[PDB]
């Protein structure tokens, strides 16, 4: 059971880490960054300059 | 809207820059229409 307690504790580690790295993947696709927005605004500035 | 605070200052500076861009765009469009009407009157007089 002591060899079993390490596996079931590592199972809950590898579950919630795979869960939260999935949750941050779906959230950041529905959020915005402060780099791509500035890149798009650079493009808009270039277009309005032209 | 308006708002690592250095990139926040850079974003607000770019926002003010783009606001000045569209302001100057509207001003230049109206002034170009006025100049075009003026030179249309001048071309009518010369013809």
């Amino acid at each position: 059971t002591s060899e079993l307690e390490a596996r079931i504790k590592q199972f809950f580690i590898t579950l919630r880490s795979r869960l939260l790295r999935f949750l941050e993947s779906e959230q950041l696709s529905h959020s915005l960054s402060l780099e791509t927005l500035i890149d798009a605004l650079y493009k808009i500035n270039d277009l309005l300059q032209q | 809207p308006q708002m690592d605070l250095k990139v926040l200052s850079e974003y607000s500076n770019l926002r003010k820059d783009l606001i000045l861009k569209c302001q100057a765009l509207q001003i230049g469009e109206s002034k170009l229409s006025d100049i075009l009407s003026q030179t249309n009157s001048i071309n009518s007089l010369t013809t």
